[PDB]
């Protein structure tokens, strides 16, 4: 059993900054790696990047590089996602997930919860 | 049939001394390795926290008892050695049967009493018996030596 | 890079469907399925292997450039959109409706 | 549990060099010897010599001791129990009778009486040695002719003429045809050329349903000419079926 | 054959892949001189003078560095020693007092002069004491008044590591127990995973210096033939790429300040040491490395990087993010913990068709290795100035898994996890369990045709 | 020559079963005492802080593994005992070779396979084999007993 939950509806105008939450339980937070997905309606599920929660080591995709900012806080088991310079391109809902095991991250067995975002 | 089939640990507890004389391996095994086979096998379960947080409360309970099992076992193997017969299971000696230990006859010893029962009736003399076999070896050990000199 | 074919994907509860996916380089295959309110649900974690709560119907089956996912004996929960995932990449995906 | 492959037919001339290697699979190359045996028609299958890929010790035949020299490459492991490797045998100052079907052969044991004696055998790549030129197998079809009018068959195959040297091989529909395969070897004319043919078995009822073609080739000439048998013909046993 | 019979054999050459509690070997010149406290080194056995090893003929074992428990054992150990060694040391828990910090005269206020009231060894004296802190080691409160608080005082338990102990990386061997065996890959260029060829048995490994860095690999072992690159899977962009140099590039480093020790006694029988003052100029810590040596080394890398990748051109970059630990080259130099800004070494594009480098460094004193549960360590300041010289022996890279048209493929300094530090050295080895009993048929019966 | 000269621990790992049959002592030794000789000898270095500050982190790593090595070793010596042959190295039985274990012949077993290789091909049956030898002893142990009664 490994629960996951995030924030909710937060409307913003293009060219601004935002921030969301992603609390989790059921495992050694720092041991297993996390990641996000910019799943667009109609379009292909776009990957954003991953994060190692122990040291904070990260990896970002080019279209989201500079804009995206993945963070965390083990004192609260909560992985943050900050995103500046907003557009219509990135209006869709986001989802934070982890792999089936620490051994392999790309087998997403555990996903997040609905997070409405409006632009 | 009966001697070439299954029995089980301590099965002949209430069987005659003669009967038990086939099922020794059963209780001659597992004196040690009864637990070291099972421990090593069951402990390599996918835990990866064998001896995590160093040693604990079950930490000593096992090792205090692990280290016992072997010396306890090596005590009986030291007797086999010091009596000159570690062939185990069954071994004859020159030490004759002092009827002062048990006046009774052969027929009933092996076919009516059981070992639990028997070792009780003979418990008090075992100390004197055991010491006779040690002095039986050393007579033989010197008699061996004497002949090593001259040939 | 992934080429998830084909696109139309509309059939009756009493039928069978097979979804293909193409790639240049090798990798670890997987599959998902979206729902009303729900997010993508994993159904395959190696290719041959199934996820939790997955019957024998979900047949993964081909050692070659073309890999497919078959789910015979369709049902009402099967409606939604699926995607094939390989590492960081994703498949075009396909939506099946009423 | 393994299999060996070799170097293809390398045509050379009397008074030249020719190299013939052997590559392994499914077994520890270092663990076993590598023997060499030909098939001289005049002498017989003469054994040439063996060599250890581990200890580098040899035992050549005094016939070619000075002539030939053997050598091996390193071993390339696949698993903890299997591997792959290479071995050689070049021969100079050639004559005419240095010919036949050449086999490499892995030993039998790692230790014992029959250590080096071969168990597993190679392909057998034929070798001829002459100063003459080389001619390509011009492929052409044959006018169909039935084998049996009682059963109802429509036999068809491709024809090769004036080729040199052996070997030549045929596969139908690029390895996409299984049953009904029949082939045979060639013979040398008074002129000095080898020539062969092939044949297949199919019914005369269903003609234009399946399509077959002969993928003919030849290693020394470097060609892979293809052909197809023209069905429009008139023979004796095939016109009764139509 | 004949009437064949089972016959049993004790002492056969058979093993199986295994895992079990290893034990450590010390060094003769290491134990003899006191060096006071040093890790848990004193509690080890001494290594045998004769470095005994036996080569195994006709064997080709499989090795896979990635799934190797000696490193799950190594870090297990490495953490256990620290915790236990700092168990008795001085607790800084009451120093959570409001720090009234003025700054001193990279000029944002890195060194800060702060005041605070504490009760001494004795409860009858609230002594207003003044001490120095680093901008990282400390954090402000509310409006930026003159007030700060220690970096993790409110949320953690800071423990002053006793100055008597030392963090010097003494090499170490993992001696195997009885009935077990540790194997070695005696090859030159080994992939890391896969079959070996030149294999052998040792009792203990080679000396593994337990240095802990975050970006470059220091004082380790060099490659034998040509530099090599090792990853589990390279498509797995979430997987660390380990590089091992052939030629080690020497990197000189220093904290130029000549510091003075000041023992403020919180008591009763214990004091908290800090820098009383700075004798001389105030300067910045750094690390010097030949940029020729470094980039000619980067030439070694790219060509062996292009082997795992396509001949497509390659680019290097600064770390995307993370704690100062990861985003900066962190290491100990003479007892003080550095954090060098490695943008310089990783900012280059290598295609086909002078001077030296000076990396700025920050010193932290309150640190948390292994990222523990509200458990931090305060390294007391080392007297005077310190200057140390490391050999870069390799490093860790992390690919950006979103291939681009221009791109082409980006590699930034990895170093989130610590298990690779040990993999980088313990790759050569593997553990097995010996099984000397074996049964085999040979024509011989148990001599009971008569009794 | 070859059998009367030096070899080394585990040297015949990739040597034939027959070859290895000479170098048993090499890997029949040091199963225990491979480390107790070295430990006792190297540990009496002039330190005088053996087990100072009582026991530590290396304290249990050794003892948890020291106590293993012996029971692990005594497990194989318990098998030699319970199979009636602690002569070690080589010992025949009445248990015949069930070709169901390996249909193969003698010639190639000893001169082509190696023990690592062999014990794998026979791994699955070893359990059934080992249990056959135990029941081979007990048949013999009762047959011994029966004759102890009448003479
Ligand atoms: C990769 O590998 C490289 C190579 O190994 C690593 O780089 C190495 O890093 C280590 C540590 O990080 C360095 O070792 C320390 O060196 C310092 C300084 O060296 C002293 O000795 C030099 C000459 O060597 C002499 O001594 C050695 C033995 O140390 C002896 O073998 C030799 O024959 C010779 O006799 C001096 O040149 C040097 O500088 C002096 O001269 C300068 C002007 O020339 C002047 O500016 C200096 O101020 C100084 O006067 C210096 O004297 C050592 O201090 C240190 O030893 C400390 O630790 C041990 C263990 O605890 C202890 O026994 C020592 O006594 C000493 O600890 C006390 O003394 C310090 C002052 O000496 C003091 O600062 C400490 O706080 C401590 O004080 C405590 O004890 C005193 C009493 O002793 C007490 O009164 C106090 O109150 C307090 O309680 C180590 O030896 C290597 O030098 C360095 N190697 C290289 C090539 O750079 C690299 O780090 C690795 N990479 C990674 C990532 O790890
Ligand atoms: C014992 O006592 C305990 C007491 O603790 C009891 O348990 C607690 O009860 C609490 C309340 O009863 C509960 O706390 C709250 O839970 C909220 C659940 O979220 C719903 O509402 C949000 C909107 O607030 C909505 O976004 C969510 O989902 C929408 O989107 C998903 C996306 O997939 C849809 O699937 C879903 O349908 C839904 O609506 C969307 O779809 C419909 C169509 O279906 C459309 O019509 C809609 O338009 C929409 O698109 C959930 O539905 C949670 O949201 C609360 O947290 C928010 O609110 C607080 C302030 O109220 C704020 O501080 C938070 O940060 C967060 O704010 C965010 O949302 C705001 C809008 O409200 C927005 O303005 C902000 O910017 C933020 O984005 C709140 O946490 C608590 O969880 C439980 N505890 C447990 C453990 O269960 C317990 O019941 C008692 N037991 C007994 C026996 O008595
Ligand atoms: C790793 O694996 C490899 C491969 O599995 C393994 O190598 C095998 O090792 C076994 C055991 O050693 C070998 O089995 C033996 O083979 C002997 C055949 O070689 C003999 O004959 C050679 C030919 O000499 C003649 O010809 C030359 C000129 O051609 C002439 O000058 C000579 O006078 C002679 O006429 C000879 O060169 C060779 O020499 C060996 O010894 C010399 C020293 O004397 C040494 O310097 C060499 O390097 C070489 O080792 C040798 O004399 C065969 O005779 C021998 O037979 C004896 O034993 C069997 C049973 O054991 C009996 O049946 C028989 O009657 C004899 O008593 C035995 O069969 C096998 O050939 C190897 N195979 C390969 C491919 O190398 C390694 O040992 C393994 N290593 C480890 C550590 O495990
Ligand atoms: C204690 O110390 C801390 C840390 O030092 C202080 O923390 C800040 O707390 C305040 C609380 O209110 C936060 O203020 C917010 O500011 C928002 C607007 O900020 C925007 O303008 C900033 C102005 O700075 C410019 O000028 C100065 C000199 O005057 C330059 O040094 C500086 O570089 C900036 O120059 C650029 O911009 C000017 C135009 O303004 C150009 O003319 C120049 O040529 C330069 O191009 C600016 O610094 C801000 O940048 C931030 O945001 C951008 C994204 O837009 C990001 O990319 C940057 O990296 C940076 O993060 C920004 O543009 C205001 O809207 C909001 O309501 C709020 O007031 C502030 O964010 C806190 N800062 C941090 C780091 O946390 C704290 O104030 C202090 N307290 C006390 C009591 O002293
Ligand atoms: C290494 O990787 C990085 C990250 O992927 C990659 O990023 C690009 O670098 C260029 C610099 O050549 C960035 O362009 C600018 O860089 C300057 C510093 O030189 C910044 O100050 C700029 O940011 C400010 O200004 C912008 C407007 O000019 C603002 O929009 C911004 O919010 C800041 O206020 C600006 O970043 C370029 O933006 C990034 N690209 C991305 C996607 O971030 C770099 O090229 C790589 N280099 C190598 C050698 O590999
Ligand atoms: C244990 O058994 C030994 C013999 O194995 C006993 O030693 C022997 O004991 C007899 C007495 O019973 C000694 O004397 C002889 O007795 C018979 C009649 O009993 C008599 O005919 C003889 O003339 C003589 O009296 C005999 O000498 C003695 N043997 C030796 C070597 O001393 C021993 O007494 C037994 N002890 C116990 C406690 O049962
Ligand atoms: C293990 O080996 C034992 C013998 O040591 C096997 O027992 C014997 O098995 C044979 C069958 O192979 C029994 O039957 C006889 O077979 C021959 C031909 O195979 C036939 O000529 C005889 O008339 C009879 O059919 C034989 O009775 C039996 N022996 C006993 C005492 O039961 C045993 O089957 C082997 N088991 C395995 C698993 O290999
Ligand atoms: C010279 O470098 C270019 C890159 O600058 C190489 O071009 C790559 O070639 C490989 C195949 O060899 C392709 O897979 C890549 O997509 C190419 N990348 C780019 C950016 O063009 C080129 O191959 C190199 N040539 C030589 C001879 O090394
Ligand atoms: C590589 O070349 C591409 C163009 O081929 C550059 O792409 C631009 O990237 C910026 C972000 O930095 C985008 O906003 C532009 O839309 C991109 N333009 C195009 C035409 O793609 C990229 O900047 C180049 N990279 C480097 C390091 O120079
Ligand atoms: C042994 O002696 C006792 C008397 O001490 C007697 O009652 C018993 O029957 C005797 N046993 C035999 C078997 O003679
Ligand atoms: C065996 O017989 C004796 C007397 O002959 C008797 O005292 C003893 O109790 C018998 N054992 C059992 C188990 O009945
Ligand atoms: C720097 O700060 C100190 C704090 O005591 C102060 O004395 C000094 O004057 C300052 N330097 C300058 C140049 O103002
Ligand atoms: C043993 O039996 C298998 C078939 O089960 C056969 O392939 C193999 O060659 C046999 N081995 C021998 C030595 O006859
Ligand atoms: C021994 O021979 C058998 C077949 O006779 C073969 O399967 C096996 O692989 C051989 N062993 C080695 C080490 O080659
Ligand atoms: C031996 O048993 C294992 C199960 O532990 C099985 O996987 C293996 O296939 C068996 N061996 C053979 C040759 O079938």
């Amino acid at each position: 059993q490994v629960q996951l939950v995030q924030s909710g509806g937060q409307m913003k105008k293009p060219g601004e900054s935002m921030r969301i939450s992603c609390r989790a339980s059921g495992y050694e937070f720092i041991d297993c790696t996390l990641n996000w997905i910019r799943l667009a309606p109609g379009k292909r599920p776009e990957w954003m990047g991953w994060l190692k929660p122990r040291g904070g080591a990260v990896n970002y995709c080019r279209p989201l590089q500079g804009r995206v900012t993945m963070t965390r806080d083990v004192y609260s088991d909560t992985a943050f996602l900050e995103l500046r310079s907003l557009t219509v391109d990135d209006t869709a809902v986001y989802f934070c997930t982890r792999g089936k095991n620490c051994d392999y991250n790309w087998d997403f067995e555990h996903w997040g919860r609905g997070t409405p975002v409006i632009v | 049939g009966i001697g070439a089939v299954f029995l089980g640990f301590l099965g002949a507890a209430g069987s005659t001394m003669g009967a038990a004389s086939m099922t020794l391996t059963v209780q001659a095994r597992l004196l040690l390795s009864g637990i070291v086979q099972q421990q090593n096998n069951l402990l390599r379960a996918p835990e990866a926290q064998e001896r995590m947080l160093q040693l604990t409360v079950w930490g000593i309970k096992q090792l205090q008892a692990r280290v016992l099992a072997v010396e306890r076992y090596l005590g009986d193997q030291q007797l086999l050695g010091i009596w000159g017969c570690s062939g185990k299971l069954i071994c004859c000696t020159a030490v004759p049967w002092n009827a002062s230990w048990s006046n009774k006859s052969l027929d009933r010893i092996w076919n009516n009493m059981t070992w639990m029962e028997w070792e009780r009736e003979i418990d008090n003399y075992t100390s004197e018996i055991y010491t006779l076999i040690e002095e039986s070896q050393n007579q033989q050990e010197k008699n061996e030596q004497e002949l090593l000199e001259l040939d | 890079v992934l080429t998830q074919s084909p696109g139309t994907l509309s059939l009756s509860p009493g039928e069978t469907a097979i979804i293909s996916c193409r790639t240049s380089q090798y990798g670890s295959l997987a599959w998902y399925q979206q729902r009303p309110g729900q997010a993508p649900r994993l159904v395959i974690y190696s290719g041959s292997t199934r996820a939790a709560g997955i019957p024998d119907r979900f047949s993964g089956s081909r050692w070659g450039p073309d890999y497919n996912l078959t789910i015979s004996n369709l049902e009402s929960g099967d409606f939604g959109v699926y995607y094939c995932q390989q590492y960081e990449f994703f498949g075009q995906g396909t939506k099946v409706q009423v | 549990q393994g299999q060996l492959v070799q170097s293809g037919a390398e045509l050379k001339k009397p008074g030249a060099s020719v190299k013939i290697s052997c590559k392994t699979s499914g077994y520890r190359f270092n663990f076993y010897h590598i023997n060499w045996i030909r098939q001289t028609a005049g002498r017989g299958p003469e054994w040439m010599g063996w060599i250890s890929p581990y200890s580098g010790d040899k035992n050549l035949a005094p016939a070619f001791q000075d002539r030939v020299i053997m050598t091996t490459d390193t071993e390339v492991p696949v698993t903890s129990f299997t591997s792959t490797g290479a071995a050689y045998m070049e021969i100079r100052n050639l004559k005419f009778d240095d010919t036949g079907t050449y086999f490499c052969a892995k030993g039998l044991l790692r230790d014992g009486s029959s250590t080096w004696l071969p168990y597993l055998w190679g392909q057998g790549t034929l070798l001829t040695v002459s100063s003459a030129s080389t001619k390509g197998p011009s492929v052409f079809p044959l006018a169909p002719s039935s084998k049996s009018t009682s059963g109802g068959t429509a036999a068809l195959g491709c024809l090769v003429k004036d080729y040199f040297p052996e070997p030549v091989t045929v596969s139908w529909n690029s390895g996409a045809l299984t049953s009904g395969v029949h082939t045979f070897p060639a013979v040398l004319q008074s002129s000095g050329l080898y020539s062969l043919s092939s044949v297949v078995t199919v019914p005369s009822s269903s003609l234009g349903t399946q399509t077959y073609i002969c993928n003919v080739n030849h290693k020394p000439s470097n060609t892979k000419v293809d052909k197809r048998v023209e069905p429009k013909s008139c023979d004796k046993g095939l016109e009764v079926l139509f | 054959v004949e009437k064949l019979w089972v016959t049993v054999y004790y002492g056969v050459p058979v093993w199986k892949e295994a895992t079990t509690t290893l034990f450590c070997a010390s060094d003769a010149k290491a134990y003899d001189t006191e060096v006071h406290n040093v890790w848990a080194t004193h509690a080890c056995v001494p290594t045998d003078p004769n470095p005994q090893e036996v080569v195994l003929e006709n064997v080709t074992e499989h090795f896979n560095m990635w799934k190797n428990n000696m490193v799950e054992q190594m870090q297990e150990d490495i953490i256990s020693l620290w915790d236990q060694s700092l168990k008795p040391c001085v607790k800084l828990t009451p120093l959570c007092v409001t720090l009234n910090c003025k700054d001193v005269n990279m000029e944002r206020g890195e060194i800060k002069n702060c005041s605070f009231n504490i009760t001494t060894s004795i409860r009858d004296k609230v002594q207003k004491e003044y001490a120095l802190f680093y901008k990282l080691d400390v954090v402000p409160i509310d409006n930026n008044n003159t007030s700060y608080r220690l970096i993790s005082c409110d949320t953690s338990v800071i423990t002053q590591a006793c100055p008597k102990i030392s963090f010097e990386p003494i090499p170490i061997h993992y001696c195997a127990p009885a009935g077990f065996a540790i194997l070695k890959c005696n090859d030159k260029t080994f992939n890391g995973k896969g079959p070996c060829k030149n294999v052998s048995t040792v009792q203990c490994t080679h000396g593994i210096r337990p240095v802990v860095s975050t970006q470059l690999l220091l004082n380790g072992s060099l490659a034998e033939e040509e530099v090599v690159i090792r990853s589990d899977n390279f498509t797995n962009n979430a997987k660390t790429i380990i590089v091992q140099l052939k030629e080690s590039v020497e990197i000189n480093c220093t904290r130029p300040n000549n510091n003075t020790r000041k023992s403020i006694h919180i008591g009763p029988g214990r004091a908290f040491y800090t820098t009383g003052e700075i004798i001389g100029d105030i300067r910045q810590a750094h690390c010097n490395i030949s940029r020729a040596k470094w980039n000619d080394t980067l030439k070694q890398i790219v060509i062996k990087l292009r082997e795992q990748f396509e001949n497509k051109t390659i680019v290097f970059n600064h770390s995307s993010g993370g704690d100062p630990e990861i985003v900066m080259h962190s290491f100990n130099c003479g007892g003080e913990f550095f954090y060098c800004n490695s943008t310089q070494l990783f900012n280059s594009t290598w295609n086909n068709n002078g001077n030296t480098i000076t990396l700025p460094c920050r010193i932290k004193q309150i640190i948390n290795m292994w990222q523990e549960i509200g458990k931090a360590m305060y390294a007391p300041p080392i007297r005077g100035q310190i200057r140390c010289s490391s050999n870069i022996t390799g490093l860790l890279l992390t690919r950006d898994g979103c291939i681009n048209e221009n791109g082409t493929e980006i590699f930034r300094p990895g170093g989130g996890d610590m298990r690779d530090n040990w993999r980088s050295e313990l790759y050569k080895y593997k553990v097995v369990k010996i099984e000397p009993l074996g049964v085999a048929p040979t024509k011989c019966k148990r001599r009971v045709v008569g009794r």
